[PDB]
RNA sequence: AGCCAGGAUGUUGGCUUAGAAGCAGCCAUCAUUUAAAGAAAGCGUAAUAGCUCACUGGUCGAGUCGGCCUGCGCGGAAGAU
RNA sequence: GCCCGGAUAGCUCAGUCGGUAGAGCAGGGGAUUGAAAAUCCCCGUGUCCUUGGUUCGAUUCCGAGUCCGGGCACCA
């Protein structure tokens, strides 16, 4: 399952699985039933928030079978989300654009408690600062 | 491979040698920095 | 029996074919355009009657190919006349970038192939690896394909043998509607129109009165019969069988190829179906030497165009050369040639010119028109959109030259608009600009992908940019000739190079010049031919300062007078390699 | 110094670009997993992947390192009977 | 290549210590004529040569560039 016999990280929007720009081509352009990821990844979108990426690391199999893995959104767009701006720093990133509560950040570590092996939950927030900081915006915590 | 009075290192690859009197810098990584004579 | 022979280019591909005819290079070839550069131009239908080794006596209607990228539609058509497919291959070369291609135009024509080793004398041959490197790449089995050479050889079988067993007999009934395909139709003076066909219903008598299907022309039947490596009448060419027909065409369009013939006697529905559509791939237009020549050169495409389909021309207009053509060559062979071809022919002497393209323009008012030329747009004030046409792509190529293919359409100016798929062999689109498409973006694809490529254009939509002219000033005279269009931030190099041409090849003066590319009044770039000058010190030699800035500041206080009365002609230089045509044989 | 290993997570950092995933550019450069690992020192890719150095373990068992001030030398340094 | 002054509407040009830019002409309209010139009147229709930076703010200031004029040096 975790060993891969080829596979393929890559970002992905939860509102489609059969584009083209995006996926298809991307995905190592190495066998892949795009009428089946269609049905497949567009299938876990209906519990997801819309619109929005997902990373989705894929696991292809000379079987071309294969067991794509869905995980979690990324944190660097939930910031954003709740800071309301549609794009980074804009401005260059010492100067500040967005912000932040101090209830915010918080739940964004329970958010996605998985990928973040942080000890102290709190000790974990202090991570997303820096998907905070690179946007360069002031948090309120 | 460029003559030049002041040879010095360009890739880290570079390695300079003394080869006779004459010396002479050598990057087995790019071709482009061989040189003679410093 | 049919068949029709196909190869990479240089493969004995010609070489086996006389030495078939020697059973029953030099031979074939007519003209003397292929007895230099020994490149096969013009496929030669031939038959022949072979005697079978179960002592059937087959008839072979054997033909001859061209192996070139820019003779592809000399070979799509004759694949239509024969349901066979001889393929000759190195024990060497390997496979080739064209041998694949083809193929796979046969693929989908669904034909017969009977793949042969040719060269199979070679020292360095490998005939044993040969055949593994068919299996994984053209799909068709040539597990076992007979060998042979083709200097003499072997001589193996020679493979007619295996030949007869492989190929179909031709399948259509005579007593029913004649229905003979045109094809390489090519036209004479004395006998008028001639016309290479492909009976395939019914049967042909001498002075029968055929009839042209779509023109809906009805003519005699005066001559007919098969080519045997020369010409040779016959009574009447049988269902299945090639041959000229020769007829009061007279007409320059009067039967074009592809058309079906029927005797008037009995007209049907009905079939074949039509060739075929080509497009062009480099696209040049070219211009008479001289305006007079026009009237004939308007007419020698007139007659050889109809020798040759693979071409497509159209009127067009320059600021320098009156009427002249926009050519739609196969490839920069098809170029080279056909500008022999004329020439060598009916002594037309002529101008290769990098192409025209269209443009809509909307002026500040809210209409449209198209220029041809960029002597002929509104004044820039006039100007609302200036837009450039786009052209659609299809390249169809393998992954490991993707990476290459990419990188250089992206440089034309490209736009990914698909890619997937097929399997292995990837299938590309994009939407380019035709002005950067037209000049040679076919050759970097044959270039970069290493042969292995494949595309398709048209006119497709219109769109605007930031693109703008481009005059050439000298000492302030603006010429119209040299105008140009490009987009903006190609400018400053077509602008410092311009520049350069002029700088090479306007004679020096005896007052200081100054070429010079600029927009509007604003000067993108600049260089200077430099003054002659009479050496004037060359006497005193006192060694006083004074007594020599005298002579000095007239010098100076002269070449001030002689600059602004100026002028300057400029004769044949508005053509030569300014129009490209700096390379022979120009 | 050499030889055997690891070289990770947040995460494609932010934008800007069709693409910007350690690496086309501009501002920033914290935080967690720890033996340790830069939002990256090169190679690499169309874009990813891919390969290294940096830092750590292992064997290894004896000095290693980079500057300073001075003596003397080496390149720089081609001409006409 | 140096020195000095420049690059502002379609064309010829005025202006700037760092404070929301103009003139004649061309163009497009109005008035006048039975309408036509002519004449008077009215509208700027620009990213201040192009590209990055500093400033609350840049047409000015700074960096890099492509250019124009004049003055030296090169220029049978
Ligand atoms: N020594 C040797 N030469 C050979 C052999 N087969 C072909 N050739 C040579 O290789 C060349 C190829 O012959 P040709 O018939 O022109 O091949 P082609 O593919 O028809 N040429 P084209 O594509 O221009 O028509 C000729 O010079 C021919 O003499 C062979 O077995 N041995
Ligand atoms: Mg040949």
């Amino acid at each position: 399952a975790k060993k891969v016999q080829a596979y393929v990280k890559l970002q992905v929007a939860a509102g489609m699985a059969n584009p083209s720009p995006p996926v298809g081509p991307a995905l190592g352009q190495q066998g892949v039933n795009i009428m089946e990821f269609c049905k497949a990844f567009n299938a876990k979108t209906d519990s997801i928030e819309k619109g929005l990426p997902i990373p989705v690391v894929i696991t292809v199999y000379a079987d071309r079978s294969f067991t794509f893995v869905t995980k979690t959104p990324p944190a660097a767009v939930l910031l954003k989300k709740a800071a309301g701006i549609k794009s980074g720093s804009g401005k260059p990133n010492k100067d500040k654009v967005g912000k932040i509560s101090r209830a915010q950040l918080q739940e964004i570590a329970q958010t996605k408690a998985a990928d973040m092996t942080g000890a102290d939950i709190e000790a974990m927030t202090r991570s997303i600062e820096g998907t905070a900081r690179s946007m360069g915006l002031v948090v309120e915590d | 491979m460029k003559v030049r009075a002041s040879v010095k290192k360009l890739c880290r690859n570079c390695k300079i040698v003394k080869r006779d009197g004459v010396i002479r810098v050598i990057c087995s990584a790019e071709p482009k920095h061989k040189q003679r004579q410093g | 029996r049919n068949f029709s022979i196909i190869a990479h280019i240089d493969h004995g591909k010609s070489t086996l074919s006389d030495r078939i005819i020697q059973i029953c290079a030099q031979v074939l070839d007519s003209m003397d355009l292929e007895r230099e550069r020994g490149i096969t131009i013009k496929a030669q239908s031939v038959t022949l009657d072979y005697k079978a080794s179960d002592g059937e006596t087959y008839q072979l209607n054997f033909i001859d190919t061209p192996g070139h990228v820019d003779f592809s539609y000399e070979v799509s058509r004759s694949l239509a006349a024969c349901e066979g497919a001889l393929l000759v291959v190195d024990a060497g070369q390997g496979v080739e970038a064209q041998t694949l291609a083809n193929c796979y135009t046969a693929m989908e024509m669904d034909l017969e192939v009977v793949p042969v080793l040719n060269k199979i004398d070679l020292p360095a041959a490998d005939p044993e690896r040969v055949a593994e490197e068919i299996e994984d790449i053209v799909g068709i089995d040539a597990t076992d394909a007979v060998r042979c050479s083709a200097k003499t050889g072997v001589g193996v079988q020679d493979v007619l043998e295996r030949l007869v067993r492989d190929i179909p007999p031709p399948e259509g009934d005579p007593e029913g509607p004649l229905q003979a395909l045109i094809i390489d139709s090519w036209f004479d003076n004395y006998l008028g129109v001639v016309s290479l066909i492909r009976i395939k219903n019914g049967t042909l008598r001498k002075g029968d009165k055929v009839k042209v299907m779509s023109t809906g022309q009805t003519y005699n039947a005066d001559r007919l019969g098969i080519f045997t490596p020369k010409q040779v009448d016959r009574t009447e060419l049988k269902c299945g069988e090639v041959g000229w027909l020769v007829c009061a065409i007279k007409d320059i369009h009067g039967a074009p190829v592809g058309d079906t013939l029927t005797l008037a006697r009995n007209p049907a529905e009905k079939a074949l179906p039509g060739f075929k559509k080509v497009k062009p791939q480099v696209y040049a237009g070219l211009f008479p030497v001289s305006s007079d020549d026009y009237e004939a050169f308007r007419d020698a495409l007139g007659k050889l165009s109809l020798n040759d389909a693979s071409l497509f021309y159209e009127p067009e207009s320059s600021s320098a050369l009156g009427f002249g053509f926009r050519c739609g060559f196969l490839g920069l062979l098809h170029m080279e040639i056909i500008q022999e071809r004329l020439e060598r022919e009916y002594d037309l002497d002529l101008i290769t010119t990098a192409p025209t393209v269209v443009y809509e323009v909307e002026t500040t008012s809210r209409e449209v028109i198209y220029v041809d030329s960029p002597s002929k747009l509104p004044a820039v004030n006039n100007i609302y959109e200036l837009r450039e046409p786009i052209a659609e792509c299809h390249m169809l190529l393998p992954q490991a030259y993707l990476g290459n293919v990419i990188t250089l359409c992206v440089e034309k100016r490209g736009v990914q608009t698909n890619m997937v798929y097929h399997g292995n062999q990837v299938a590309l689109t994009y939407e380019i600009p035709m002005a950067e498409v037209v000049l040679d973006f076919f050759d970097r694809l044959k270039s970069t992908s290493r042969g292995y490529a494949s595309l398709d254009y048209n006119f497709k939509r219109f769109q605007a940019s930031d693109m703008v002219r481009v005059d050439v000033l000298i000492n302030g005279e603006r010429v119209d000739a040299l105008a140009l269009i490009t987009h903006r931030d190609n400018s400053q190099n077509r602008g410092r190079e311009l520049v350069e041409k002029m700088k090479d090849l306007i004679p020096r003066q005896q007052f200081d010049i100054a070429i010079q590319a600029a927009i509007g009044t604003h000067i993108i770039a600049r260089s200077t031919v430099k003054q002659l000058r009479k050496n004037v010190l060359a006497k005193c030699y006192g060694g006083d300062i004074s007594r020599k800035k005298k002579l000095l500041q007239k010098q100076k206080e002269g070449k001030k007078r002689m600059k602004q009365i100026g002028n300057v002609e400029l004769p044949q230089e508005a053509f030569l390699a300014i129009l490209h045509v700096g390379k022979d044989n120009k």
